[PDB]
């Protein structure tokens, strides 16, 4: 349930990092499949699934890209957020629960990568968006 | 893991009423339904859709008992539970690529039927002690995926 | 995200199961602390808190009432739940994981008592429902 | 656990890094701060009600030091873990009345603080292995809550 001050938040640290999203996502995918390797078991097809492979580095900067995306619809993420949750829950039919993993990851490479900018106020609000941007790709579910 | 010859004892009374073919296919058919997206490993099986065609699919019933025939060697190796199943986690890991939280929600069903049948003699306590042998369970299950 | 068709069947069982709520309470309650000792942290104050003991079989009362109260409440949880929420999150301060943890429990309940009602499709609405109670629950706490 | 050298070296190399006095105090007041149910448990330590007040709340800072100095045996005693904390996990549960779930989110913080202070020499591989023993920790703090 963001508030406007957890929306103020994300969006003034978001401008912040824009830059470097593909490295974040990268960096963020490839840290979720080595650290929790449960998570490897959606993507078996991918030749390579190491840090720093080019699956993963493409990959993740399409996620990435997908959140940036919902920090421009923060007021109606379930709405917003759809259509790849149509995809997730029906096409690719992903465990919900992979979504707090892969949010996991995202804090620890923005600590990471935004050490100074990455504070406790910062953390809290982003977390809540990515749990946000986690429930509404879960809607669609069942 | 460490369990006392009375939790032995409470597991394997609980198993030795359990029907195999009666609690398979249920567990396994409410799973796929309250958890739509396990259906993704059954595509094979056909039309595992709806309730209405999950509840009525043979392949489905058959591989519950399946499923629910392996708890067996579960029931009957309490001390090395991690061992019996190394195996079972490594075809499932790497050969069907079964997500390991889907054990978990695998055994809150099964758990979920067992008491439908049960009824009030799965009492509170012993209804604890089938949670601990589950948890070593799923737990196993899910040791080899690297 | 409570459908339509949810909210019916969750309507048709609930009229079945009202008169057994507090048994079915006292019940789920009792099976959580004693399957999920974990649980027993907040009810440290109590003097038993085995299953059948008056604190827990009239505590239990009180939380399946609250939640058939949302029965009636499910077009707006969130904002139905509101005080309830407020109540968990800075008085009690319980987390929030501990309300799945209920949840289950409240569902071998009703197994148990409801066998014949308590079909696939009363059990995926019912712990939808459950889980939207929870997340009503949870809001307000950060 | 089983635990291979390579593994034990690198947790020891991670820990040998670790400032205690800066670290503890960081992890202990974001934990507090993220997740704000958790200030439950410190009442007499005065006002933790906001950020500002959390993080400079000395009382906070010293219990963050203690929580962090006491991972120096589990960092020493990786064979045995669990039987290390044993009674760590008895006073948190029948004294303290923590949650356990409480120690996995600070796990999961005090791995957002490392990472923040190492940078990118905190490798996925070594997030991999600080991870598992992150798990063996938790585990072993939350196994006497009966
Ligand atoms: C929670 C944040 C997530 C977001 C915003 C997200 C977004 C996306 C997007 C945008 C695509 C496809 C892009 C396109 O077709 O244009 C995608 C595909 C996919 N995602 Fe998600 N995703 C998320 C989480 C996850 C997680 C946690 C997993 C696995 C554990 C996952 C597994 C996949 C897979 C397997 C694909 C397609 C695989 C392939 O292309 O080979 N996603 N995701
Ligand atoms: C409760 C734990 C479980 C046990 C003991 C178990 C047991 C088994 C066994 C004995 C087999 C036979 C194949 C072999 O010998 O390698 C099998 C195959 C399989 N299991 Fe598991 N299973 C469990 C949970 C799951 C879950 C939760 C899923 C899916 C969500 C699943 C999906 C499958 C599939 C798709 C196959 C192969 C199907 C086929 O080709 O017939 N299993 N399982
Ligand atoms: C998720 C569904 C839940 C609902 C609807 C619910 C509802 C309530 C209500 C209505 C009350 C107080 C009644 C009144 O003052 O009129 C209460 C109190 C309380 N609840 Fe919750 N509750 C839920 C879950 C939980 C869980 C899962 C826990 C612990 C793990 C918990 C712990 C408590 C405690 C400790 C109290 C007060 C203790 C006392 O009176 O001594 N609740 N709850
Ligand atoms: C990461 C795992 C943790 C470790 C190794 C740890 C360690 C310790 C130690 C060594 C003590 C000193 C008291 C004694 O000797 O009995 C302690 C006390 C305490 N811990 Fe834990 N702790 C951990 C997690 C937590 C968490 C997550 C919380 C709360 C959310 C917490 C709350 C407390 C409290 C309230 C006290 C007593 C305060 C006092 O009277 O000074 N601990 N802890």
């Amino acid at each position: 349930s963001l508030t406007a001050k957890d929306k103020s938040v994300v969006k003034a640290f978001w401008g912040k990092i824009s830059g470097k999203a593909d490295v974040v996502g990268a960096e963020a995918l490839g840290r979720m499949l080595t650290a929790y390797p449960q998570t490897k078991t959606y993507f078996s097809h991918w030749a390579d699934l190491s840090p720093g492979s080019g699956p993963v580095k493409k990959h993740g900067g399409i996620i990435m890209g997908a959140i940036g995306k919902a920090v421009g619809l923060m007021d109606d993420l379930v709405g917003g957020m759809s259509a790849l949750s149509d995809l997730h829950a029906f096409k690719l039919r992903v465990d919900p629960g992979n979504f707090k993993i892969l949010s996991h990851n995202i804090l620890v490479t923005l600590a990471i990568h935004f050490p100074s900018d990455f504070t406790p106020e910062v953390h809290i609000a982003v977390d809540k968006f990515l749990a946000a941007v986690s429930a509404a790709l879960a809607d669609k579910y069942r | 893991v460490e369990w006392t010859d009375a939790e032995k004892s409470t597991i394997s009374a609980v198993w030795g009423k359990v029907n195999i073919d009666e609690i398979g296919p249920l567990a396994l058919a409410r799973v796929l339904i309250v958890y739509p997206w396990t259906q993704r490993y059954f595509g094979s099986f056909g039309n595992v859709s709806t309730p209405a065609a999950i509840m009525g699919n043979p392949k489905v019933a058959a591989h519950g008992k399946v499923v629910c025939g392996a708890l067996d060697k579960a029931v009957k190796n309490m001390g090395n539970i991690l061992a019996t199943y190394k195996s079972l986690s490594e075809t499932h890991a790497n050969k069907l690529f079964v997500d390991p939280d889907n054990f978990r929600v695998l055994a809150d069903v099964l758990t979920i039927v067992i008491a439908a049948k049960f009824g009030a003699s799965f009492t509170p306590e012993i209804q604890a002690t089938w949670q601990k042998f589950m948890k070593v369970v799923v737990a196993a299950m899910g040791s080899r995926y690297f």
